[PDB]
RNA sequence: AGUUCAAGAGGGCGUGAAACCGUUAAGAGGUAAACGGGUGGGGUCCGCGCAGUCCGCCCGGAGGAUUCAACCCGGCGGCG
RNA sequence: CCACCCGACCCGUCUUGAAACACGGACCAAGGAGUCUAACACGUGCGCGAGUCGGGGGCUCGCACGAAAGCCGCCGUGGC
RNA sequence: GAAAAUGGAUGGCGCUGGAGCGUCGGGCCCAUACCCGGCCGUCGCCGGCAGUCGAGAGUGGACGGGAGCGGCGGGCCGGAGCCCCGCGGACGCUACGCCGCGACGAGUAGGAGGGCCGCUGCGGUGAGCCUUGAAGCCUAGGGCGCGGGCCCGGGUGGAG
């Protein structure tokens, strides 16, 4: 479970980063890349993860499904959003709280692709 | 694992451990067991009681196989056959009893520590203790001897 | 201008100055990395006034500034770009420092792609 | 300053197993919450032995644990132990029980399943029993250890039945002098 | 009688010492006596239920003086401004130790 | 002058520390020097500061559009 | 770097007592001292549990790793 | 009364309407002690948080009748939804984590804990770094850490 695998992975990963006293996780689906049970990317169910499209424009919100929880290949569902900052982040909050899919990373979610369209703006001197 | 070991904690501290006054000399009181009856007594006397002197009669060319009686309690003589055997005698209708040969099992002989479950039983052993023997007749049991 | 910390605490010091090795500046075989005087009569050690000054934890700081730059940030190493990822979601608190050995090509890499996340890197500069 | 002395400030007790067995530590998340957020003082001794090391949780055998609960009124409560249970093959009858411990032998588990027990893990127990309510919380034998027989006055005193330090057993260890009248004296 | 300065503390003195430097020893620890619900949850079973209360048991030396008294946090006070007379000796000698009777008040007022 | 990427690798020659010395620059100097704390002065260099809050929402003006809600058709997902 | 005010004796060591008219130390670099084996005790961790343990041997068309690993069960002789 | 060897000691200078001796008053000075407050750590609290529970929700209040009162249906006979103008509402909880409160803090010999202190090599791992410059070394460069130490800039260096 969940809670086993964290025992397991809690302090000894491939995406485990300890230095400068903090510690950062680099799995993917990670919002905030925390060394957290919460925000871990792979031992959980239910996983949300907001990316950059393969393009500079949009973000890809990355849900798992409840089933095929061993089989990584179909395990992930990949949607591209690219409108406006206010649409884009509509559409998330609608993904996380009205399917009821991961609520405790809701305002994770969306300050993600908030960051990540930002970054997308070009970038003036 | 020395990384583990007071020795990387005392780096740093002069004499180890061992004291300024009293330090860590050579063998300040002898090697091994020496004045056990001088300056060691009062540990010998309170740790070891009956270390020095001669007791009994010494036997020489002692052969432990001579003496060789591994022995079996009642309480677990049930033990040295299979579960089936027991239960297969319990509800028998005649009075069959099944013969338990703890030779067989690698014991000589019976102690009596415990009791048995009230079916009767053949034991073969080559000793018996008293109440060994008188338990096992008790449950309606009998004792055989073996050479 | 510079990128901005999340908050910008008063930082306290209970002391700016190292704490010197005993008798450091008599000798040069003596560095003056600290080291606890452990001499029976050493006057330092029994803290007799005007003498050396033996570290303790009270200098300790205080906990929601220690280990914060005088910007507000918090320091981090990175190697890469994938490295530098990680402080996408908290680039308000912890700033970036490029390692050492990263070579200038890759160097200039790192800074841009940490300008387009907004995250502030203390050496920018380096290797230019 | 203050007149106080510090040498009994730190009080030496286990907060935690040393053990890094995430299994064990699983259960102590799940019994500090219910320790904390119930007033069931079962979960808090339960609690506090999960921490305990191996030789302060002996083991329980099937005997022992059987004389226990046929004590009167103990008829369908569950017995508890957080520890071992072995079989006893000086036995000969097992009653259907209803268990819980860490560990339990693979003939004890099968001798009690065969009689109709039911065995339980403790996150089953914390299920079925959140406040321990029915549960008859048994400890093994601490003092059952050979090292205690070693503990206490020293061999060498009077009225001391201590078992002293021999690397073997026989007639020329440690029988003469101090042990009998006859050579020097007897405690 | 060397180590102590004591005396008979009247009304006032038993007023300000609990009203500004009282203290509550609630569950082994050193709380302030801010509110009444602090009296009230220790010594409420035994009718101390207010800082008034707690006044009037201490100073009347009423029957659970013992509790209340002992539910008091023993008083920190500060070094008495205007300075001591002479520590190492007996009042009546021009010091300070001993039994000042009701002059000790006047120590009161110049520590609390 | 030349070779060499390099002699700032020149034949006990990769790197080239400290002790110690020479020279250059700066400072100082009658209680041996050195040291702790506190400030002050000078210097070096850094921020390169040298016009120095941005972020969110709302209001007003001034533009532009792959235009919003709703509804229809596919696909996917979550829950029952 | 320098100035000034206050503080400020040289460390290590043995010692009841060291700034000592006690000893070692001119300076700097590199090297430099509780180890490993057997035994025993207790404490802690893990496995199994009235048992437990193959450590010696053997089997697997030996052999980069692999001199490892795996297995034995009428190999548990034997130790405890 | 009263004499000792270098020149010397109410600490010195000096002080005689006292800066001497005795008895006394007021004020004033400052320790690392005491009080108040900040920060660090330690220790204690059968300490709090799995409720991320913006409808949760949290003394024991409900349900079904019989009988009713208080308000809501006198032209007295009179008993409805939980959600919705808005579809939304920060952070958190590496549970070995985070948070609160209180008291405490000398130390040789010695003991114990922690060390994201440091060195060398091995199994993993970092789709790690590196001839667009590794190790090393130098530095009135910039910083972090109570500290052990560490990071970065510049220089030198040339293969890890
Ligand atoms: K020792
Ligand atoms: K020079
Ligand atoms: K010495
Ligand atoms: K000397
Ligand atoms: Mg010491
Ligand atoms: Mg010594
Ligand atoms: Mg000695
Ligand atoms: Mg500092
Ligand atoms: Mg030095
Ligand atoms: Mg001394
Ligand atoms: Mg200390
Ligand atoms: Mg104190
Ligand atoms: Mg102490
Ligand atoms: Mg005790
Ligand atoms: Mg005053
Ligand atoms: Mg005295
Ligand atoms: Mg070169
Ligand atoms: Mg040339
Ligand atoms: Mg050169
Ligand atoms: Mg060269
Ligand atoms: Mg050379
Ligand atoms: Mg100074
Ligand atoms: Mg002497
Ligand atoms: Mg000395
Ligand atoms: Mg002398
Ligand atoms: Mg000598
Ligand atoms: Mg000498
Ligand atoms: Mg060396
Ligand atoms: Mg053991
Ligand atoms: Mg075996
Ligand atoms: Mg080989
Ligand atoms: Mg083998
Ligand atoms: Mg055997
Ligand atoms: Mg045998
Ligand atoms: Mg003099
Ligand atoms: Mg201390
Ligand atoms: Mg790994
Ligand atoms: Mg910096």
């Amino acid at each position: 479970s969940a809670h086993l695998q964290w025992m397991v992975v809690r302090n000894c990963s491939s995406f485990l980063i300890k230095r400068n006293k903090q510690t950062y996780s680099t799995e993917p689906n990670n919002l905030k890349a925390r060394n957290s049970f919460r925000y871990n990317g792979l031992i959980h169910r239910k996983t949300v993860g907001v990316e950059p499209a393969a393009d500079g424009k949009g973000v890809v919100v990355v849900i798992k499904r409840r089933s095929g929880q061993r089989k990584p290949a179909t395990s992930y569902v990949r949607t591209t959003i690219n409108k406006n900052a206010r649409a884009t982040l509509s559409s998330i909050r609608h993904m996380i709280r009205k399917n009821k899919y991961r609520p405790d990373l809701r305002m994770a979610a969306i300050r993600r692709a908030s960051a990540i369209l930002r970054s997308q703006k070009p970038v003036m001197v | 694992p020395s990384r583990l070991r007071k020795t990387r904690k005392l780096r740093g501290h002069v004499s180890h451990g061992h004291g300024r006054i009293g330090k860590h000399r050579k063998h300040p009181g002898g090697r091994g067991n020496a004045g056990g009856l001088h300056h060691h007594r009062i540990n010998f006397d309170k740790y070891h009681p009956g270390y020095f002197g001669k007791v009994g009669m010494k036997h020489y060319h002692l052969k432990r196989n001579q003496s060789f009686c591994p022995t079996v309690n009642l309480d677990k003589l049930w033990t040295l056959v299979s579960e089936q055997t027991r239960v297969n005698a319990a509800k028998n209708k005649t009075g069959a009893a099944p013969i338990i040969d703890v030779v067989r099992s690698g014991y000589y002989k019976v102690l009596g520590k415990g009791k048995l479950p009230k079916q009767p039983v053949i034991v073969k052993a080559k000793f018996f203790s008293r109440r060994a023997e008188e338990k096992i007749k008790s449950v309606g049991g009998a004792c055989v001897l073996v050479a | 201008a510079a990128l901005r910390p999340l908050v910008k605490p008063k930082i306290v010091k209970k002391r700016t100055k190292k704490f010197i090795r005993h008798q450091s500046d008599r000798y040069v075989k003596i560095k003056r990395n600290w080291r606890k005087p452990r001499g029976i009569d050493n006057r330092v050690r029994r803290r007799f006034k005007g003498q050396i000054l033996m570290p303790n934890i009270g200098y300790g700081s205080n906990k929601k500034t220690k280990h914060m730059l005088p910007s507000g940030f918090r320091k981090f190493l990175v190697h890469n770009v994938k490295e530098l990822e990680v402080l996408l979601m908290c680039n308000k608190s912890y700033c970036a420092e490029i390692a050492h050995n990263v070579s200038s090509k890759n160097r200039k890499a790192i800074v841009e792609r940490a300008a387009q996340l907004a995250i502030r890197v203390t050496n920018p500069n380096a290797r230019l | 300053g203050v007149d106080i002395r510090h040498n009994k400030d730190r009080k030496v007790r286990r907060k935690e197993p040393k053990s890094q067995d995430i299994y064990l530590r699983l259960l102590v998340k799940l019994y500090r919450f219910l320790a904390r957020r119930t007033n069931s003082t079962f979960n808090q001794v339960v609690l506090k032995r999960l921490f305990m090391s191996r030789t302060n949780r002996p083991p329980l055998s099937l005997s022992r644990m059987i004389r226990k609960m046929k004590l009167p009124g103990r008829e369908n409560k569950t017995a508890v132990v957080v520890g071992t249970i072995t079989d006893d093959v000086r036995v000969q009858e097992v009653p259907k029980l209803k268990v819980c411990a860490l560990r339990v032998t693979s003939r004890a588990r099968s001798r009690i399943l065969r009689a109709g027990g039911k065995i339980l893990t403790f996150d089953q127990l914390a299920l079925d029993s959140p406040k321990g309510c029915g549960t008859v919380l048994l400890s093994g034998p601490r003092k059952g250890r050979e090292v205690y027989r070693h503990f206490g006055k020293a061999p060498g005193t009077p009225h001391s039945h201590t078992k002293p330090y021999v690397r073997s057993k026989g007639r020329k260890f440690e029988r003469a002098r101090g042990r009998r009248a006859s050579r020097g004296y007897k405690n | 009688e060397p180590y102590i300065a004591w005396g008979y503390p009247n009304l006032k003195s038993v007023n300000e010492l609990i009203y500004k430097r009282g203290y509550g020893k609630i569950n082994k620890k050193r709380i302030a006596l801010t509110d009444n619900a602090l009296i009230a949850r220790s010594l409420g079973k035994y009718g101390i239920i207010c800082m008034e209360d707690l006044i009037h048991e201490i100073y009347t030396v009423g029957k659970r003086f013992k509790e209340a008294n002992n539910f008091l946090w023993p008083f920190k006070l500060s070094s008495p401004r205007g300075g001591m007379k002479k520590k190492t000796t007996h009042f009546v000698e021009g010091g300070d130790a001993g039994n000042r009777e009701d002059q000790i008040n006047r120590l009161i007022r110049r520590m609390n």
